């Protein structure tokens, strides 16, 4: 799930 | 069932993994379904592996889980507090009972949920042996102290909250201290 | 049942995939049968992986499904929203309850079905746990809002249609805001 | 029920296949046993794949089924219409309920059976009442098109709890040739 | 039960097979135990594969079956007729019901049995779906035809005999015209 | 039952077999447990394959079996006769019912047992499909002939022996004509 | 359930290790869930292997276990005693019944628990084939003696304690002598 | 459940073994759990394979077992006798019923136990025969057991039969006095 | 299902 | 099934 | 089974 | 769990 | 079981 | 279990 996780 | 095989290209020639092992290489750890000692041992094994790749690079825990065996969730909790890495938790679907405790145990500022998820901190009416009343209370008091530590709410507020048999919207969980951000789409900048 | 192996092209010197992993290579994700937390886990993994390969090229999501656990179904929907790619949805056989919701949530203009499919929004009658009266109503209202958002119907229209225990033809679902195209054959002309 | 492995010479070295993947290499799709969503999505995966390797080369779909879930069967039927390839169908053993509807939906002239097969269009005897009805009228229309029989002659036959010989099935409009051996010339 | 692995110096280099793939290599199709649609798929696949390697080389079919699904056994019988190859059939242990109908459908003069086998042409008192009275008789009548064709016996002689719940020695099966030579040890001419 | 992998040093490097496939390389065929159609299938496949590689080199059949389906046993016994190789039979633990028939059917002088095995020719209580009374009597007589042929005993001595619900010692089985030698340790 | 695979990079580094096999390379033996004879086989096998590789480099037992069969647990215990390596024991989740006997049995100074573990030495109200009553007290006295040796407590204290149907916090477990250190984070 | 893989290095490595195949390479035969025909067949195959690699190198038989099918245990016993190799038997956990028969049958001097093991010579009243068995046949088997224990414990048949009547377990020290094993080892000697 | 998905 | 399918 | 099948 | 085990 | 089988 | 087995 990027950005932010990663 | 059938776990798809994906092929990455970075990149001596090309190597192939099942999609879940491929996510682990992006440092993602999936916590799906009920937590029992077997998933505790897998999750723990993965956290420790990633910490040995890098003590610093964050680790991401995607959580979709209705809860499970209390002592096995604490084994997970305890392991995620012990490693050096920051941990982003990310709640898709739901995080009920020990699920929501693991969501709450991520690094402050790093606990997320998707918009339609449901968060419950109520416990169900969950342990390997049958255990006395006194020890069930000790386990719950342990839960009380942990949720209190990670929401920064009071024991009375936590104990009062868990008495209610209900789920929370992610927004209510953010206001409560369980998580930090709710995201429909990736943020700008 | 045995899953057959296909060998492709190719610039490396052949490769051999199980039939389903090869469909992954063409950015297709099969959502088949009941939707539970394991199915949602593997679908979300596939969407994330595809976006990581290209946050630009369409992703094609083929749906044949009678429904499933609503929180798992929401977990998929939120993922569809979050990723950037256009998502075509393609109904085959049927899409009922949670399955029809995922179908309606493809990016507008790219939501198709085959001629004989059946489409239901009515909702049985499940859940991972269980469950208070207020929570199941909360969960339905979440479905009311999502169907409204993507069918561009009103709440009171969505709610009334859901009370009716019936399936729609592909062209009737189109008139409601669930589909865009019903193809018997590939188009152009 | 261990499935065996066969050796092939290909264009370069020597490949090995399980016997069913080898038959897929010759563009053959086995449709055996009860039809359900799991089987449906396996057949459709093989159909899309074969067309992708050739828009034009015929696909051979070998059939031995006592039917199955009507929506899984329809899913395959619609995939056969959409796909551009010619589709040979070939009834071995039996083709009943959705099984016989897939047999009939082959592209005309390429619907065959072996001499001793059995074909049933009668439906074997959870949703609302109107939907079972709407689903059966859907089956009536599909058989009507491919048999070139009318609606009332299909709703009559699909009511006789009976099987047809291959040659009776040919007369009715379900299949084209009945072969004991490969043809001469 | 794990299947043994055998390795062959020829090759070329050397290859390893499960012992059944090693038998098939050499054109032997094993038909063991009850005949159902799955066995029929397998036998038919093995038959069609062997013919495609050579329509002239003989195919050996080793039978030890108590019978099985009538429609699946016919399906195998039809394929034996349609392929061009000679077919030696070899009854080991027992051939009853559809199992003995397959034994008799071997190419004339190439139908064998070991000494102590049991052959039963009587039908047991299944089908895939439960079935109407008129349809059982149709299925029985084509069992009479096929049996009459390969034995050179009259429908009346097949219709008796098939009423006796009996089993024949291999010698009687020969005199009756089901098989051709019973062999204790391989011949000299 | 996790089958261990052993590595042996054949031409021309090193290959890894599961331990039973490795015993098949030495021309050894294991007959363990109740004998049914599947067991008979694999055993026959192995005997056919082993003669395919050499029709002169002995084949060794290690038997620890309490019996099983009579037609399946007969299928094995018949392929023991058809193939041309000598066949040593070796009994560990027990050979009872169809198991002791396979034991008795190894080529003469080459039928062995260890000293604590138990041999029974009495039939228990077979049959894949429930059968008529005259058919079970025809099989019992097929058993009688086979036992009388390989033990060099009379049908009447076989028949009244099989009526006794008992096991023999390896010594008794040898005096009776099922075994040739009972070995505690390898011979000189 | 799908066990993830990790690909190592160290020198000739490829090899797809499974996650547990990879922990074994680091000399970690996981002891998860209820201890039966098969778990005891696997644990001994790993212990004996790790010592074979180095009878000096430490070995680490990670213990999350509600207990299990007493003789299987004693099999592991005696194997810990028999090998020469120092053994670090590490309790996550819980260590109950034979589980805490293994925890208490690592080398003095190297017995740890995370802070939310539960430790129980009370035996539950277990056995491969049932046993005479004189036998169950023989087994229990063996438990007493072991717990006494490694907690350095007296048989009276141990027996009195094992009579209480309760769990101990890790700090309580440490004061009792079952483990040495309770770590929230790695020390420096 | 999951069986670990280990990597060893040889004049041709690298190489990967499942931990149990690895232990077999050190000539260790694990006899674990209830003994039945399938265990007896797996154990006997290891013994024969190991002697064929060397009929002189010792063979180590680690035994943690509550007993099993008598005829299956006797097949193992008879194969221990037949092969030439010295056999070290090592009892960990327990050896009950046919288990302690295999323990007692190792080469004299080479039969050990760990200190907390439990050894039982008594037979149970978990199957003990494959097929149903007549009374005279079960007495013959028990006399076969009587003779084997006597030969290997150097005790008299009367002392053996009296002992097997007692429904008790022995300590490894008792089992050594009685002649079932030779050395109880807490730690490696010397 | 190409054209148009993919 | 050749000829004619394939 | 050779000779003759195969 | 390193440091200290391993 | 060698010698003699094999 | 070495020494002495092996």
């Amino acid at each position: 799930f990027t950005p932010x996780a990663p | 069932s059938l776990i798809p095989i994906v092929v990455e290209q970075t990149g001596r020639g090309e190597r192939a993994y099942d999609i879940y092992s491929r996510l682990l290489r992006e440092r993602i750890v999936c916590v799906m379904g009920p937590i029992d000692d077997s998933v505790a041992s897998l999750v723990i094994a993965q956290l420790l592996f990633l910490q040995s790749e890098s003590n610093k690079k964050p680790i991401h825990m995607y959580i979709n889980s209705p809860g499970g065996v209390v002592t096995a969730g604490l084994a997970i909790y305890d392991t995620m507090q012990y490693i050096l890495n920051p941990i982003c938790t990310w709640c898709v679907g739901q995080a009920a009972s020990m699920g929501s405790l693991l969501l709450a145990a991520g690094t402050p500022g790093m606990r997320h949920s998707l918009p339609n998820s449901r968060i419950m901190i109520h416990q169900p009416s969950a342990t390997d042996i049958a255990i006395q009343a006194e020890e069930i209370m000790k386990l719950k008091k342990q839960l009380y102290n942990i949720y209190a530590k990670h929401t920064k709410q009071s024991l009375q507020v936590i104990e009062s909250a868990m008495e209610r048999d209900r789920y929370m919207s992610p927004m209510e969980a953010q206001e409560f201290g369980i998580l930090d951000k709710v995201l429909v789409h990736p943020p700008q900048d």
